[PDB]
């Protein structure tokens, strides 16, 4: 690149967007992510390093509730994350506000993923630098789980990975056999399948921030019972 | 906002020892017309928190659609706070306030109950912005009819029982189909206490005609 | 004018007169108030034919925009809402009394009325217009749970007929439209085909 | 900056290079007849996937303005909508001169917000203009800095150079009918390679009866007996 | 040359022979119809050894039942269909190789040249050659 | 210096910023066929489907802009998505403002508008996809166009995009050459052979996704996998 | 280095530079400690002096009568977010009468930061910030970093040698909730104390204190309101 990697109005002489592709590598080096569509609903599960233990119980969370069915678990640059994730949050209003009942995931995603598109466009701005997934579940669309990469588009997904290890998590992932398994013994998995990529090998103890949507909370996006859920992060250890 | 077309009749509500409860009737008046007979007037703000209204019901249909996208959006963020009863009356205040002062007023007045922190709240707000929290409290022709019946018994009695209260507000429900050309004989309840906020329903008061037998 | 809609199962019925007066002269005695916000969507207008229109055609841009960025057939309740917020934020410039009906496969067969205010409200049925006020009773008192297609057909479109007949700024012809899943298939009746109750006084 | 710029001491090096942008490739020859005027253009489509009835080089911006161009079509296509919008506006304001030739002028003056108003990026199209709404024929050509220039036969070309030399020894002259669209074509065949045909070529006549793009049927008449 | 998706061997195995059995003298074309579409089925899955023994049986049928035209256009059937897998119609045209030469008849000829034909599409160095060398030399 | 860097004219005469836009729509490792038929038009492309974690049921590059044209895009999904979002606004816009539908000709001449606007100015940048699309006209048969990221909107017959498009042109260009019109089998089947002999894999009917517009029949029709296995079994008869 | 020039350019290796150079203003900056209890929210922030004529300059601020901040690093915009801050809690005192939870206000502060570090022509608000505030639920102690990262702390220090600070607060954390309000003060002021070189010593003109609590309003402690607190201060410089 040298000369046409500095801003992202500047197409490289083969024809590529050099400040996406930099910034996809923030998204690379964060921590990782995990998202799961099980049978009936969609399970979240993402590791976040403790970088010191004067931090409370855990909080700038990568789960986040955009909208009362919707969830997004990100990763990458945290504080732009938190702005991606006030403006899923306003578009989401938006539409109920307008359109009435609840924002069908498929065009939510869509919507922040043209926002995204508009910011890594010009070259005042400059491109997100994050990549996250947006679950949600309703009886009448079963379970959808969209993930946007940094400048990409929403993609569906049935299982998804981001952040530092991709492939790894990715291969147990196909490894596992979803749209068959109930969300109980997904979010046990999910935790299994964090606990398998690397959490203390070259870095701190990491906590388990998982996330529910399903029929079993009728809708309803929320974190799981953390109380409950740390026998799965047991089973996980085992 | 300027002239309504379709108004909603009175509301009241009475607060007790742990609770408070509402009663709205089901009747959307278009002037002297029973157009709309089964809507609801009451709205769930939050588990903890209703709310009436008494007049333009597209008015209402507006403030219930932006004060539950609100209330939405506090609980997004998953702080475990919530928008108090208190905190809810005060920012209807405002907003009737703001839209008078812009001269473009709502045309509801509503009453707000709530129960938090095991203390009753009940409070009210119409349309040109005055606000305030009272035991007993209704609007329109309810404050000239069922309110002295509540005013009376709150003297004697300054603090109520929940079934003694719900039967008051029955009684008072009578009282303002009895003597209420707006009115209407189907009037949903909704009590609010520590457990949260239930609606009972479409119920209907019973009349009484005896009297009519003299009139010769 | 006179208009109204009714839902029975898997399927709504709706009925509109072909009248639009101005002062006490006919402007269009063949007015085509059953307006397709969609396809499985129709609305009904009242009062002001321009406000009506305008606000029809606009929520018909917005309803078409939906779904086709949707790649899905739209809520009856989603038109609803386009036309309470198209009404609300401007009822102190446009009054029109406006009833939506449709089917869509998430629910099926529903009704709406969205009146002069912007207040939405789902019903079994509806009812609106200037001739409409001459008709509640009947409408309340002939209207059964459960009638099938030709029951609401038939009844909808007596209830039409009488509110023609009874109001003078309502005449001409019927107007019907049957909304369900095979499609809409839109009916008129004229002149002797009008179900008639006849008035015949004696000297 | 926001304009047309890039003006260092004595030059203009932003439009020369737009200027060496619109030498093109198309000629697109122009010729000012005693009767009307010609505009002729070869539209060489790459392959024959491409149509000729689709696209257009030659576009009547109004009644008897006729509009051809050179490189640069995607902007040569935002310049005619703008063209088209201010002659509209012409007539609307002064309503009903049915203007073309007393307009052919003030079209080509108002083509400032053409270039003088470039918009960071200067247009890279050069075109001609006819009318013949006077009783007399005009024929202009704007570049993409200039103005009008009021020729009376010219080209636009990659061998601009040596067309303009084939019209004047051809002797565009003043006595010429209004078929010197024989002229024209045969200053394309100059700057052509290959059998031009009539979707090949495109050419519209602005006479005093109005402008008109010639359909294939009389391009393909003409160029029989050449 | 493409992963094994889902095998039906015990399929072929439970019911080819009855098959067999049901159309002893091959009257019945459904017979044959309903093993193209189990093929199908296996081909789908990207299975060669059950297609092949499908093809093989489909032949070692018209043999039996020796009905000379209908073999010729099944044949042209089976390796004109999507082709197949390549391996299976280089095993059916080996053993229609192994059956074409211990009858005389008049029309072997004819069965020669037909395959001939199936062969001649191409895949010759490919997927058996020694065949199409074997019937020229019948041929002459 | 910065001409190679801004969208500005080049010292000797070219604009290389939308020169290096066009090879970004060969990057991303997809193509896509565009054939016009005697009374229909047909397109399809490649879905490349990397793990089955995704969902095929929405990894698609064809969309409805309207009812009746269809587009597929080709280039980097995110510019390609905030393109059709603007189409399918003109298409509404253009059916508010004028009662009849926006012929298809027209879409893609106020899309290659935009996309002109873009190649102007400096603040923004063109978006690297190229769009093709096809729908049925009235008094013109079926019609297929493409707009480019420089604002250039033709096309029509046989038209590809992609990174191996000038196969593609070239085997498209033989075939209507060879004088004979495409009916509602010839058309499809010559996109599908036309799409395999560029890249052989033999088209397993779940790689690609074809759309349809007929004249009898309106509307984009994205053929579903039986459909397209169908026309693959026939053409591979 | 190119790359590290402006705020809105993105670095190849991955996270920008500009913004790693905004945490290094509030590295360059006078010491803070801030810490929770079970019951109160203390702050202790290093008074730095310019000379012994000039005043020890301010740090704490004040924001209302539940919330107090304790700034670290570039003072020009962050006299800016104390002003941004107080409307907020001012605007929620005015809307529903109620104190703005401390978490809410972070929230706000942290996307109202974010845009900077991505608007071109504007830099990164490089403060650091450590909130006080007595929410319902119990006191809360937050660090916002210029990044608009922020974070929630049982106890945490920013500025100059805060590493030491830092240190000392891991390890004594454990017992931080069951501790007097003088108690955790005196844990705080021994933390602060840490930071310093040998030569220097805690005084009453160079020290500041933030305390709020659930019946104590926020308030601001300083030399005479500090002796109290400074007593007892087991000094082992």
């Amino acid at each position: 690149g040298t000369g046409y990697d500095l801003s992202a109005s500047t197409f490289s002489p083969d024809g590529r967007v050099f400040q996406v592709e930099y910034a996809m590598k923030a998204v690379e080096n964060s921590s990782t992510a995990i998202g799961i569509r099980c049978k009936d609903g969609v399970v979240f599960g993402v590791e976040k390093l403790v970088l010191s233990k004067l931090y409370e119980e855990g909080s700038n969370k990568r789960l986040f509730n955009v909208d009362r069915h919707v969830g997004m678990a990100v990763a990458g640059l945290l504080a732009d994350a938190r702005s991606l994730a006030d403006i899923a949050r306003e578009e989401a209003s938006n539409f109920r506000s307008n359109f009435g009942y609840n924002i069908p995931l498929k065009h939510l995603a869509d919507r922040v993923a043209m926002y995204v598109h508009a910011y890594t466009l010009y070259s005042a701005v400059r491109p997100f630098g994050c990549s996250f997934m947006l679950g949600s579940y309703s009886v009448n669309d079963g379970a959808q789980l969209y993930m946007i990469d940094p400048s990409g588009v929403s993609y569906g997904y049935w299982g998804c990975a981001i952040g530092k290890a991709r492939q790894a998590a990715k291969t147990e992932i196909e490894k596992l056999q979803m749209k068959e398994m109930t969300c109980r013994d997904i979010v046990k998995e999910v935790a299994k399948i964090i606990y398998i990529v690397h959490d203390e090998v070259k870095d701190k103890a990491f906590e388990l921030e998982l996330s529910w949507v399903g029929e079993l909370t009728n809708g309803r996006h929320e974190i799981v019972p953390k109380d409950i859920r740390e026998e799965a992060e047991k089973y996980a250890k085992e | 906002t300027q002239n309504p077309m379709v108004t909603g009749t009175s509301v009241l509500g009475v607060k007790f020892e742990g609770g408070v409860v509402i009663a709205a009737d089901m009747l959307g008046s278009y002037g002297s017309l029973a157009r709309f007979r089964n809507i609801s007037r009451i709205m769930r703000v939050n588990n903890s928190t209703m709310l009436g209204a008494s007049g333009d019901y597209a008015d209402f249909q507006y403030l219930k659609q932006v004060l539950g996208q609100m209330v939405i959006d506090e609980e997004l963020l998953g702080d475990g706070h919530s928008y108090s009863p208190r905190a809810i009356h005060s920012w209807l205040t405002r907003a009737m306030y703001s839209r008078r002062s812009k001269m473009n007023p709502l045309w509801n007045t509503m009453v707000i109950g709530g129960y938090a922190d095991g203390e009753s709240f009940l409070g009210y707000v119409d349309m040109l912005g005055v606000a305030y929290e009272a035991p007993s409290l209704a609007t329109g022709y309810g404050a000239y009819l069922a309110q002295p019946l509540l005013r009376e018994v709150l003297e004697k009695q300054p603090v109520l029982s929940q079934t003694e209260a719900r039967d008051l507000v029955e009684r008072c429900m009578r009282v303002l189909y009895y003597r209420d050309a707006r009115s209407y004989n189907r009037f949903q309840i909704a009590t609010v206490t520590e457990k949260g906020v239930e609606i009972e329903g479409p119920l209907s008061t019973e009349t009484n005609w005896d009297i009519a037998h003299m009139i010769s | 004018t006179t208009i109204m809609a009714v839902q029975f199962d898997g399927g709504v019925v709706l009925g509109a007169d072909s009248r639009t007066t101005t002062g006490s002269y006919i402007a269009n005695r063949v007015t085509d108030k059953l307006t397709p916000i969609h396809d499985r969507i129709f609305c009904c207008r009242s009062g002001s034919a321009a406000d009506t229109q305008a606000v029809a055609d606009a929520v018909t841009y917005q309803l078409g925009f939906h779904s086709i960025e949707l790649n899905e057939p739209p809520l009856v309740h989603t038109a609803a809402s386009l036309f309470k917020e198209m009404c609300y934020r401007y009822r102190e410039d446009l009054m029109a009394g406006i009833i939506i009906a449709g089917w869509d496969p998430q629910e099926g067969g529903q009704v709406y009325s969205v009146p002069m205010g912007g207040m939405m409200v789902r019903q079994s049925f509806a009812i609106g217009g200037s001739g409409s006020s001459y008709i509640y009773g009947y409408v309340d008192a002939t209207y059964r749970e459960g009638m099938t297609k030709e029951e609401c057909l038939q009844f909808t479109a007596n209830a039409l007929a009488l509110a023609m007949e009874r109001d003078g700024s309502s005449g001409g012809v019927i107007r019907l439209a049957a909304i369900a899943e095979s499609g809409v298939e839109r009916q008129v009746l004229l002149g002797d085909q009008i179900p008639k109750f006849a008035v015949a006084t004696l000297p | 900056f926001s304009l047309t710029t890039f003006s260092p001491s004595g030059k203009l090096v932003q439009i020369e290079y737009a200027l060496a942008a619109v030498a093109g490739g198309a000629p697109s020859v122009g010729i000012k007849a005693a009767n009307g005027v010609v505009l002729a253009t070869e539209k060489k489509q790459k392959s024959i996937l491409y149509d000729e009835r689709s696209v257009h080089k030659v576009e009547p911006i109004t009644k008897h303005i006729g509009l051809v161009y050179s490189g640069m079509g995607p902007d040569y296509r935002v310049l005619v909508h703008r063209a088209r919008k201010l002659a509209q506006q012409y007539y609307l304001v002064y309503q009903e001169p049915i203007p073309t030739a007393q307009l052919v002028q003030r079209v080509a003056s108002v083509m400032q917000e053409y270039t003088q108003s470039g918009g960071v990026r200067p247009f890279g199209v050069s075109l001609l203009i006819c009318g013949w709404n006077e009783g007399r024929p005009y024929l202009f050509q704007s570049d993409p800095s200039g103005a009008y220039f009021a020729w009376k036969a010219t080209a636009m070309g990659k061998n601009y150079v040596n067309g303009k030399t084939f019209l004047e020894k051809r002797y565009n002259e003043d006595l010429e009918l209004e078929d010197a669209i024989h002229t024209a074509i045969l200053t394309l065949k100059e700057s052509f390679e290959g059998q031009m045909t009539e979707d090949n070529i495109e050419v519209g006549i602005c006479n005093e009866a109005g402008f008109r793009r010639l359909t294939p049927t009389e391009v393909k008449d003409y160029l029989a007996a050449i | 040359i493409v992963k094994m998706e889902v095998d039906y061997s015990a399929t072929v195995d439970q019911r080819l022979p009855e098959c067999a059995k049901l159309a002893k003298e091959g009257r019945l074309q459904e017979v044959i119809e309903t093993l193209l579409s189990l093929e199908k089925q296996t081909r789908t899955a990207s299975d060669m050894v059950s297609t092949s023994r499908i093809l093989v049986a489909v032949v070692k049928m018209c043999y039996e039942a020796k009905e000379w035209d209908l073999l010729n256009e099944n044949i042209m059937l089976l390796s004109k269909r999507r082709s197949q897998l390549k391996q299976a119609v280089a095993k059916m045209v080996q053993q229609c190789c192994t059956y074409v030469e211990e009858i005389t008849d008049l029309p072997i000829k004819l069965r020669l040249i037909d395959t001939l034909r199936m062969v001649t599409e191409g895949k010759i160095y490919v997927e058996i050659e020694r065949a199409r060398l074997t019937k020229t030399l019948a041929t002459i | 210096g910065f001409d190679r860097h801004i969208t500005i004219f080049s010292p000797e005469g070219r604009l290389y910023q939308v020169e290096y836009a066009f090879k970004a729509i060969n990057q991303g490792g997809l193509t896509s066929v565009a054939v016009r038929g005697k009374d229909c038009a047909v397109i399809v492309t490649q879905k490349k489907v990397p793990d089955k974690l995704l969902d095929s049921s929405t990894v698609t590059h064809l969309f409805k802009i309207t009812e009746n044209i269809g587009c597929v895009m080709t280039g980097m999904t995110a510019d390609s998505r905030s393109q059709v979002q603007r189409a399918r606004y003109e298409a509404a816009n253009w059916k508010y403002k004028y009662g009849y539908e926006i012929p298809v000709d027209m879409l893609c001449k106020r899309i290659a508008d935009i996309s002109q606007v873009y190649t102007q100015n400096a603040e923004m940048r063109p978006l690297g996809c190229c769009m093709i699309l096809i729908g049925i006209d009235e008094e013109q048969g079926p019609q297929v166009y493409k707009c480019d990221p420089a604002g250039y909107y033709c096309g029509f017959k046989a038209t590809a995009a992609g990174v191996k498009q000038t196969e593609s042109t070239s085997f498209l260009e033989k075939k209507v050459k060879k004088k004979f019109d495409w009916t509602f089998e010839q058309t499809v089947e010559t996109a599908i052979t036309c799409l395999s002999t560029v890249l052989s894999i033999d088209f397993k009917p779940s790689e690609i996704e074809v759309g349809v517009v007929t004249v009898e029949n309106p509307k984009f029709r994205i053929l579903t996998e039986a459909e397209i296995d169908a026309h693959l079994v026939a053409l591979a008869e | 280095n190119q790359y590290d020039n402006d705020v809105t350019v993105w670095s190849p290796q991955g996270r920008i530079h500009q913004i790693e150079y905004a945490m290094e203003a509030v590295k360059q900056g006078s010491a803070t400690v801030g810490l929770k209890s079970k019951t109160h929210a203390v702050l202790v922030a290093l008074k730095r002096a310019q000379s012994e004529l000039a005043a020890h300059q301010k740090k704490i601020l004040h924001v209302d009568n539940h919330i107090g901040i304790s700034i670290a690093g570039l003072t020009a915009d962050a006299r800016l977010l104390c002003n941004f801050m107080r409307q907020e809690c001012l605007d929620s005192r005015f809307v529903f009468d109620r104190p703005l939870p401390v978490s809410r206000l972070v929230s706000l502060i942290g996307s109202k930061t974010q845009i900077p570090t991505q608007r071109y022509g504007r830099r990164p608000y490089g403060v650091g910030l450590l909130i006080a505030g007595y929410d319902d639920m119990g006191p809360h102690i937050f660090q916002t970093c210029p990044s608009a990262n922020y974070f929630d702390c049982r106890a945490m220090s920013i500025g100059a040698r805060s590493q030491s600070a830092r240190t000392y607060l891991e390890r004594h954390m454990s017992e931080f909730m069951e501790c007097n309000l003088n108690e955790l003060v005196k844990h705080g002021l021994r933390a602060l104390r840490e930071t310093l070189p040998a030569e220097q010593d805690l005084t009453t003109k160079n020290v500041s204190i933030g305390i709020v609590g659930k019946d104590l309003e926020f308030t601001i402690y300083d030399d005479d309101d500090v002796s109290p607190f400074l007593e007892g201060l087991e000094e082992r410089p």
